[PDB]
């Protein structure tokens, strides 16, 4: 069974030491798999590229070009840690979900960035970083997830674009799931994430579209009833390959239940199988 | 203070100490006038 | 025993002389001192 | 070597009791949430209530009725395999298979409260493929049954999650191993279709046909056993399913000019509209006309219109030169033919592929 | 952990048999998995389509169809196959670089037949096979490659910078019967990705191209692209209809949504999938070509 230590920092206060041991079951997310490593790969300082803090689209590449781990007993000098990776038996595996969403037996588990409201994260301001964790949720909601949130984005940028609003509506956007609604972004205002996080991500995801649905009429003209041409559709699929390939879906985690409850809340804690 | 574990939960076998690893004094040394060079620039007495 | 340690400590004490002048100025008064430090772990490791 | 999964649940839709051990079990999603995703994917003209209507019906023909809404964990999570063959047995193409496997589950069941369910969830289903719910994404999959244990209505049940099928001791039965068990219609080889050697290593999945018409929906469940690669299969399917295809890309939606761009972008002296008057200033002047196009485009077959089939991998067969064995068996007062399927071993994440051409 | 024996052929050459045991850790594909197989399969000649030697195209489908296999320890005799596709645990995975480029940590894998120069392969002149073996690449310059090579079909019917270094792209379309296919199945995903939402994206042209500007991120975003910068200013793309039941639906979802899945099959049909991903313990970060990488599962 492969593990890793983290080194727990000297003359640290006790309110943080607390803060930290409630984490238990919580994923962290290693660049290079080794059997000591340091705080600076765990804290966000390690995820932010080209000086600027990470943007969702940086935070989905580092997801997949990162490894995953999960935290299994604090100690008051000490932290260990449990991989998900090449081939390890870890026994007793347990996670504690991060999501307001619930969730159920034979229910497989994906990851994602914080995009519903503020991420909640550990962060010492004696050593002087945070220590951000990723949202876990089901496999047959993420896909309907980012598409909602592209489209508010999208939404957004068209009422403020348009001289006119189209404001007529069905009113708020809803998530369902066990028969929970979850009705999130209920005000206009408060645009906390609206360009802070997926403004570069909305682009592209607009920019893709407007060109694949737009070459197709180009090209062929019978559909409704000087020029490279060659180099545009090259630029097309490449881009279009590198998108998909970037917004993909993997299952990490299997939640499988043995005589426990079977729907679990917010906060609590399950055994889950390595997939 | 009340608490109880359902049938073993960890949390008992993290025997964590500290140690002390000894101190470390100095003692300073007295200096005499007469066994300096500078008494042979005087002549000292004493008056009650 | 060394895995176990949990931040090890150490401890000084000096203390430092003075002069015994007067004029138009504030006496002295023997000052004592304290300090403390630390420890800091590493390991080595190699391949077989 | 292998894991358990338990569950409690009601006993309306699978019955651990006459059900023989290493048959399929599957489990399914809150009915609650079927009407929040239909009433936001229901294609445009469609009533949206309409599977409101076939649903509360299913649930007045079922015991505990007064129980739907809160979801606290006693509502009936798991069914059989054999349930919905049964509930679909007048669309196989085995008829004798089909309606014999319907009699008997009719029969060893309850058979007073029965047949009426079973004709709600046949128009459940129907109506769930109105409004494009397709029922590929609710219908999870479980493990052959392994142990149970049950008092009255309501049944504790613990089957494998992956890997080998006979490394597992049920110890209670005869012997202490069980292969899988499946009704003869589902079972549907592609490769005797497709005409090629049967030897080696072969993939199981699950497909779900479907036929989008007015007032005319059809859903089948079939358990293909086939070599072919894991996403090679999509194209294998549609070389069979080539005619529902065809017949959905023309009924499933029931509810103008081109432009010449490329014309004249190669060619020069056309009305020109740079930067300078997009800065936003006096934008419509600059862009009367610039050109008219009159275009639009409402009603045209989507990508989820147009779906005939999804299929998901569930497990693979190491052993070359299958053998699987097909007789007819006592199902509690009547003989069905089965399908026993030896040395199986599960696996597999839960994604399903939609085979929309 | 399943392994694959392949016997080799008696009466072999001390050279060719040197040559064999220097290919210690490269990919094979076998039509049909089992046990027990002969080397007619693993030669050249089984990837015949009609009665000739295959085509890049022809290729490209071959390696999806087949099941894939890692070489190890070669003894004298027999010839040792480890498989990847069926889920099977495998302890200490290596795989030899074969690609011109380089590798580093976290990258996955990919499979294409030899588009750079003549490749290198074992022949055998008293068996009387050749044994051609895949290249490895990671995923950008695949998606890149593959890009290329569909537009210079399409021509029909290439220089690539990587690492601040210029490789050359010679591609073999001798064939035709399977030059169509790409073109229909590249057809069929730009049709689907179209619905009624493309509307509103269209009319978002022109506050796209004023963003562009007192921007400084944008313009490269318009300048790769071609059909929205030319559109932006040739077409008026009149102004906006209504929609039938507009209370309770939602039309902008569907074009964001379904365009997903069209572009992650997309990546995947055009040429291969993701087969593996590199992860050395306690070895170099970057490998050149020629070495060895420990390499996990996908």
């Amino acid at each position: 069974p492969f593990e890793i230590e983290v080194l727990l920092p000297g003359e640290l206060s006790p309110a943080e030491t607390s803060a930290l041991q409630k984490c238990e079951g919580k994923i962290i997310t290693f660049s290079t798999l080794r059997h000591r490593a340091s705080l600076v790969d765990i804290a966000l300082s390690s995820y932010y590229i080209n000086g600027a803090p990470p943007d969702t689209l940086s935070l989905l590449e580092a997801y997949r070009m990162r490894f995953a781990a999960v935290i299994t007993r604090v100690i008051p000098g000490k932290l260990l840690a449990h991989a998900i990776g090449v081939g390890t038996p870890t026994p007793g595996l347990f996670i504690q979900n991060t999501s307001p969403v619930d969730l159920c037996n034979g229910d497989y588990i994906c990851l994602l960035p914080p995009v519903f409201g503020s991420a909640d994260s550990i962060r010492l301001d004696s050593v002087g970083l945070e220590i951000v964790f990723p949202l876990t949720i089901p496999q047959t909601l993420m896909r309907e997830i980012i598409a909602k949130v592209v489209a508010r984005a999208v939404e957004r940028t068209a009422a403020g674009a348009q001289i006119l609003p189209h404001e007529v509506l069905r009113g708020a956007d809803v998530i369902c799931y066990n028969g929970r609604r979850y009705e999130l972004e209920t005000n206009l205002q408060h645009r906390d994430g609206s360009d802070a996080a997926i403004r570069t991500l909305v682009l592209n995801l607009m920019f893709s579209i407007n060109e694949g649905c737009l070459l197709l009429l180009a090209l062929i003209p019978t559909l409704l009833v000087r020029f490279p041409i060659y180099e545009t559709i090259s630029s097309w699929i490449s881009t279009s390959s590198r998108l998909g390939d970037t917004l993909g879906t993997r299952a990490i985690l299997r939640v499988c239940v043995f005589d426990g409850p079977s729907t679990v809340h917010p906060g609590d804690r399950t055994a889950v199988i390595q997939v | 203070f009340f608490k109880q574990i359902r049938s073993d939960d960890n949390s008992l076998y993290s025997a964590q100490f500290d140690i002390l690893l000894g101190t470390y004094c100095n003692t300073l040394n007295f200096v005499r006038f007469l066994e300096l060079g500078l008494s042979v620039a005087c002549i000292c007495t004493k008056f009650p | 025993e060394l895995a176990y340690v949990r931040d090890g400590v150490i401890q000084f004490e000096v203390q430092q002389p003075m002069i015994a002048r007067d004029g138009p100025h504030p006496v002295d008064q023997p000052v004592h001192n304290y300090m403390v430090k630390r420890i800091h772990k590493r390991s080595l490791s190699a391949a077989f | 070597t292998t894991q358990l999964i338990q569950q409690v649940s009601l006993t309306d839709f699978f019955r651990p009791d006459i059900e023989h051990a290493g048959s399929i079990v599957l489990i399914l999603r809150h009915p609650s949430d079927m009407i929040g995703e239909a009433n936001t994917l229901t294609q445009a003209g469609r009533d949206p209530d309409v599977l409101l209507e076939g649903l509360r019906n299913l649930f007045n023909a079922c015991t505990a009725p007064w129980t739907v809404g809160e979801g606290g964990g006693l509502r009936a999570y798991v069914t059989s395999l054999s349930f919905i063959a049964a509930c679909r047995a007048e669309e196989y193409t085995d008829k004798q298979a089909a309606d014999a496997n319907r009699t008997a589950i009719v029969s060893a069941y309850g058979c007073s409260r029965m047949e009426t369910r079973l004709i709600r969830f046949s128009e459940c289903l129907r109506a769930m493929v109105q409004c494009h719910v397709f029922p590929h994404r609710f219908i999870s999959f479980f493990g052959s049954l392994l142990e149970y244990t049950i008092q009255d209505n309501l049944c504790n049940i613990t089957a494998v999650a992956k890997g080998p099928q006979e490394a597992a001791r049920t110890d209670k039965t005869s012997t202490r191993r069980v292969t899988a068990n499946i009704p003869a219609c589902v079972f549907w080889d592609v490769d005797k279709d497709l005409h090629l050697s049967a030897d080696g290593l072969k993939h199981v999945f699950l497909v779900f046909v479907y036929t989008q018409r007015r007032q005319r929906e059809g859903v089948r469940l079939h358990l293909a056993l086939s070599q072919l690669n894991e996403q090679c299969f999509g194209r294998g399917i549609g070389f069979l399913l080539g005619r529902i295809r065809a017949e959905n890309a023309a009924w499933g939606t029931e509810g103008t000019r081109a432009l010449p761009l490329v014309q004249l972008s190669n060619d020069p002296t056309s009305p020109r509209c740079s930067i300078g008057e997009i800065t936003g200033v006096n934008w419509n002047l600059a862009r009367q006309r610039l050109y008219q196009w009159t275009g639009d485009f409402r009603g045209l077959p989507t990508q989820l219109s147009c779906m005939y089939a999804a299929y998901t991998l569930i497990g693979t067969i190491p052993s070359e030169s299958v053998r699987y064995t097909r007789r007819m068996e006592r199902f509690g007062g009547y003989n069905v033919p089965t399908i026993w399927l030896e040395g199986v071993v599960w696996g597999g994440t839960n994604t399903w592929n939609e085979c929309y051409y």
